[PDB]
RNA sequence: GGUUGCGGCCAUAUCUACCAGAAAGCACCGUUUCCCGUCCGAUCAACUGUAGUUAAGCUGGUAAGAGCCUGACCGAGUAGUGUAGUGGGUGACCAUACGCGAAACUCAGGUGCUGCAAUCU
RNA sequence: GACCUUGACCUAUUCUCAAACUUUAAAUAUGUAAGAAGUCCUUGUUACUUAAUUGAACGUGGACAUUUGAAUGAAGAGCUU
RNA sequence: UGGAGAACAGAAAUCUCCAGUAGAACAAAAGGGUAAAAGCCCCCUUGAUUUUGAUUUUCAGUGUGAAUACAAACCAUGAAA
């Protein structure tokens, strides 16, 4: 998925996150006396509806990302689906919701991700962290 | 009339093992180091009492 | 090999509740047990003496004996195809009065009043409880409550 | 003193009175629990507590609702019996112990039956039960967080209560007079302490060496014309008066409950609603809105 | 401003960490005994080290705590050796302070060759009135923030009362 | 209403930072002959309420405070699950029928109540 | 000390997990109760217990009976060798 | 355990203050339990005793082991409960 996206759009055109970590150890035996296996390798247990991979891009670059994910599907067993999210990037906000919160001063950058103003906690420390809110 | 009072232990530790502060890697290397006449008397193992204990080489 | 000690399999059962460790509050010691009282057994893991075996956790029985620190309780344990009577010596920290009985007695009292009240007033009263009954008929107006039509929703992704 | 939310969340508070540093629950359990085959027989503690400035002796029993005072007796009463000074000393402790005993036995109607020791020669004895007649009223000394030491005042109040006719089980080895080597009590020394001998001897010794200090301390004794040698007569006359009329007699009370409350209401700050709380925030954002 | 918040010496602690356990430790005990006028207390090793040459429970070091007037006296005798000059470093964040002397003769003791020579740690603990609140048995509290001893506060006091310098 | 002693339930009571506190109480605070205990009258003991002080403790109040507590047709009738079919699907699993039904989340509110005795503008 | 940069550490965030982790916490399964061997009143016995003429346990005498204390069923119920 | 301080003394010696819900310890596995303690130090001791019964686990409701609550003694400790 990476290789394809970097060729057709360039290495800085997307952020790809693998959203499953293989924590479950597989055993292998190698008669049936004393058959408890030894560790063989590792695997990730996925549910129905569980996100395997996520990609954020500019909306220009939809077709590329969709293709790169399409190419990745052939490496996995079972059926996966490719879904366009209603959310903004890797946030938990619908694209209009995020925009309104950014038009107000309620969002601040925190490296790759973001911090939101809560209407809660000390008033002093909120005004440090979110100056552009309140000012209005 | 001599007398000897000893401080009672409050600690629970009864394994003869030093704490995790005691880590040679944590040593600061940028030290003054007493040089000159300062260093001479402060440097233990630099006297006749030290030499006279050591056994003589057979050369 | 297998292992079946007296407290095998109690890891969670005898743990204290979260943020409820430490000293037993004094009301536990000021409760008064009398022969015939119905008690519920629930081991306090902080009091290792006088402790019930895990089988009796959550069992209710009758006090048959009272001593200095403790009560004797009778429990019926199923063994095979029959119930044997078991007699346990429990310290009071592992016991509490069953509220099942406390709320039955309130009904015996309330029934007595009702029955007395009924004779002097000179009529006849129903003292048995009844199961919840089928609802009777009822008129529901639409004044400020005209029915609002719902339809099933289409599939969306999220 | 910061504490993380996780630390705060998981913390288990001690009981309120352990936080306040007042109740030793370990002791309390052992004091209060009755034998379960005695049913609702209350155990009675003789609670003795020294503030600075006052001795409090209360006879208390327990109940799930809370403890219940049977009787009480404060050293600030003792002026009524002609002790005006050293109201937190060993001799006053004895007197307050004698008072609580005599007051309780009068309330239980048991004061003729159990007189006590009327003589007072500083002798170790418990109250022996009368043959063919009620047993003495039994109470246990509850000294709270006070340290047990030989000659502490708290065993003074004990001695007074025993000598007043309460059965208060005790040993003699923490009275002033207990010789630690030979393991016997000296009644003379205990007797002196009951009548403030240790205070009298000190006034004698000091109105001699440092007359400057004897005026600073003992100012109140000079002012009332009380020589050291009279102390034994104060406490002797005090005991006699205690035994004659132990019955409690409250203060007169200038002003009533409602009047007292009205005055104190005026110095208590009140909570700020939820609308006032809101308005104050709105005002605070408005300040930082400009600048 | 209020007299109840005026600093004083809680206590002075004199400490001699002799490495050895044997003769030299009993000699250091004698030094503190004559200086303090009190029987001093010996500390035992928390654990074996090897490089220092000490074993768990060996019985190295001795110390003694002095309070009241004789703390004031012994402190003066100690500050004479320092020439009334402590560093800013010597003051702790909790507003105690300490210094050290090589050679206990400099305080003012006749030498005696059987005993020998010893350095010391002087450690001085400061508090205000009402510190009993933390120390007593019943109703044990904490000192309020305003009433805590501070580095800033202790230094000002040390300069003002003793007429000393504080360097760096 | 305040305060003390002894409490009940054991955070709506805890924690952090600030501010206020009449009266009384409580407290800090003064002293080292005596009983007593310490390396050290610091703690513990005793003595005086006399020399001083609300500075601290304590009590209350403040905070789009942290924590905790309560509620909600908030999320969610979701997850899970008892029972049913010669239901679907290669399977993995899933839907439906008759029942039971969370936790996180979100929002709103709250922040000790109270017993016995004594005492106080 | 002066800074540019890589590990460490702290603070606020972020993706993902647990048969032998857990604040929380189901469904199903599971103990007890739903009365005459009861309830209330009255006052006898004791060497136990109480400071006690208090209790505890067992009683006397008295009162309350079919709507006597939820539902459904009961082909008889109980006991022994 | 961490922080900040103190001659030699340093990452680690000993002293001091502050923070510290147990992150320690409790012979020995693991789990549970415990903070004016069940941990640490100190004081005194021999209830690690006598006489036999009842009870819980394993269960046949046998034995053995282990354990629980009383009785009748005699003791230890503690001012005492
Ligand atoms: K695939
Ligand atoms: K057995
Ligand atoms: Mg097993
Ligand atoms: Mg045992
Ligand atoms: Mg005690
Ligand atoms: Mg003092
Ligand atoms: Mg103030
Ligand atoms: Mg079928
Ligand atoms: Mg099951
Ligand atoms: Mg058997
Ligand atoms: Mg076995």
């Amino acid at each position: 998925a990476n290789k394809y996206m970097t060729t057709v759009s360039g290495r800085d055109a997307f952020h790809l996150r693998v959203r499953v970590h293989p924590f479950h150890v597989l055993r292998i035996n190698k008669g049936m006396r004393g058959a408890w296996g030894k560790p063989h390798g590792l695997a990730a247990r996925v549910d129905i509806g569980q996100i395997i991979f996520s990609v954020r891009t500019k909306d220009s670059n939809k077709d590329v990302v969709v293709e790169g994910l399409r190419r990745a599907r052939y490496k996995f067993p079972g059926q996966q689906k490719i879904i366009l999210s209603k959310k903004w990037g890797f946030t938990n906000l619908d694209r209009p919701e995020y925009l309104k919160k950014r038009e107000a001063g309620e969002v601040k950058d925190d490296g790759a991700f973001v911090k939101f103003l809560s209407k809660k906690g000390s008033l002093e420390n909120n005004i440090r962290e979110f100056p552009e809110y309140f000012a209005a | 009339p001599p007398k000897e009072i000893v401080k009672s232990n409050t600690s629970s530790k009864k394994a003869d093992v030093p704490p995790p502060s005691a880590d040679p890697s944590k040593a600061r290397k940028n030290r003054p180091r007493p040089s000159g006449n300062e260093g001479a008397i402060r440097d233990k193992t630099a006297g006749r009492r030290n030499n006279r204990s050591k056994d003589v080489t057979d050369s | 090999g297998k292992s079946h000690g007296y407290r095998s399999r109690t890891r969670y059962m005898f743990q204290r509740d979260f943020r409820k460790h430490g000293a037993v509050h004094l009301s536990t010691y000021l409760k008064v047990y009398k022969v015939g009282d119905i008690v519920d057994i629930k081991a306090n893991g902080s009091i290792q003496k006088g402790m019930p075996h895990k089988f009796y956790q959550g069992k209710t029985g009758v006090v048959y004996n009272v001593t200095k620190s403790s009560v004797g309780v009778i429990i019926n344990k199923m063994v095979g195809n029959r119930y044997l009577e078991k007699r346990l010596n429990l310290r009071v920290e592992h016991i509490k009065h069953s509220k099942c009985r406390q709320e039955f007695l309130e009904r015996v009292k309330a029934n007595a009043a009702k029955r007395a009240e009924a004779k002097a007033q000179g009529v006849a009263v129903q003292l048995k409880r009844q199961p919840a009954q089928p609802r009777e008929s009822r008129i529901v107006s639409t004044e400020g409550n005209v029915p609002q039509t719902l339809a099933p929703v289409p599939y969306e992704t999220f | 003193d910061a504490k993380s939310s996780a630390y705060s969340s998981r913390f288990q508070t001690p009981f309120r009175r352990r936080r306040e540093g007042k109740t030793d629950y370990y002791q309390r359990k052992r004091l209060v629990t009755q034998h379960k085959a005695k049913y609702n027989t209350p155990k009675y503690r003789l609670v003795v507590r020294f503030t600075n400035k006052d001795i409090i002796c209360q006879i208390i029993s327990s109940t799930i609702t809370g403890d219940v005072v049977l009787a009480a007796a404060y050293s600030h009463e003792l002026p009524r019996y002609g002790i005006t000074h050293g109201l937190t000393n060993w001799a006053a402790a004895y007197a307050t112990g004698l008072l609580i005993a005599r007051r309780t036995l009068q309330k239980l109607g048991l004061d003729e039956t159990y007189k006590g020791v009327e003589e007072v020669e500083g002798e170790y004895e418990l109250t022996e039960a009368v043959e063919d007649g009620p047993r003495p009223f039994k109470v246990f000394l509850d000294i709270g967080l006070q340290r047990t030491t030989t000659g502490a005042r708290v065993f003074g109040a004990l001695k007074g209560a025993s000598d007043g006719g309460l059965y208060v089980p005790h040993s003699e080895n923490r009275f002033p007079g207990w010789d630690f080597e030979t393991e016997e009590i000296d009644p003379e020394l205990l007797r002196s302490y009951i009548f403030g001998g240790h205070v009298s001897q000190y006034m004698e010794e000091l109105a001699d060496d440092d007359e400057e200090r004897f005026s600073e301390l003992f100012k109140g004794y000079l002012a009332d014309d009380i020589d050291a040698d009279s102390l034994e007569d104060i406490y002797t006359s005090a005991h006699e008066a205690i035994r004659a009329d132990p019955a409690f007699k409250p203060t007169e009370k200038k002003f009533t409950k409602e009047q007292y409350a009205a005055e104190s209401k005026k110095y208590r700050q009140t909570k700020l609603s939820k609308e006032e709380r809101a308005a104050r925030v709105a005002a605070k954002i408005a300040a930082l809105a400009g600048q | 401003q209020n007299p109840m918040r005026d600093l004083k010496i809680e206590k002075l602690v004199l400490n001699i960490s002799v490495g050895e356990s044997g003769d030299r430790l009993t000699r250091a005990s004698k030094v503190l005994e004559q200086l303090s006028g009190q029987t001093p207390v010996q500390s035992k090793a928390r654990y074996t080290v090897r490089t220092f040459g000490i074993r768990r429970n060996e019985k190295i070091a001795v110390h003694v705590t002095v309070r009241g007037p004789k703390a004031e006296e012994i402190l003066e005798r100690g500050l004479k050796v320092k020439e009334y000059q402590l560093r800013d470093r010597n003051f702790s964040a909790t507003g105690n302070f300490g210094f050290g002397i090589d050679e206990h003769i400099d305080l003012g003791i006749k030498y005696d060759p059987s005993i020998g020579i010893f350095g010391m740690d002087f450690y001085v603990v400061m508090n205000r009135p009402g510190a009993r609140v933390t120390r007593r048995k019943r109703c044990k509290g904490t000192v309020g923030n305003s009433h805590k001893t501070t580095k800033e506060d202790t230094v000002s006091w040390f300069k003002q009362k003793y007429d000393a310098d504080v360097l760096d």
